[PDB]
């Protein structure tokens, strides 16, 4: 029933999924995961 | 027309991997020194 789109992703980016955090993100953007800062939360 | 229960939703336009996304909410469906002060003619000149 809802309208559809179509988008394209490089094949090496299939690991990306919403509702989920991957280890690539944790080791690429380390700021949001050091448990010292209250604002920068996952 | 499209406003629902006090919400003004009226001002809206009405008319590799291929993931599908929901419309209306996208989600997956110089100077050189001179001689002085350079330490000669300050120890010199036998004339």
């Amino acid at each position: 029933i809802p309208q559809a789109h179509e988008i394209v992703i490089p094949s090496y980016s299939k690991w990306f999924n919403l509702e989920k955090i991957h280890s690539i993100e944790v080791q690429s953007l380390p700021e949001f995961f050091t448990n010292r800062i209250p604002s920068k939360t996952p | 027309x499209x406003x629902x229960x006090g919400r003004x939703x009226x001002x809206x336009p009405x008319x590799x991997x291929t993931x599908x996304v929901t419309x209306l909410x996208x989600x997956x469906x110089r100077x050189y020194l001179r001689f002085h002060x350079x330490x000669y003619x300050x120890x010199x000149x036998x004339x």
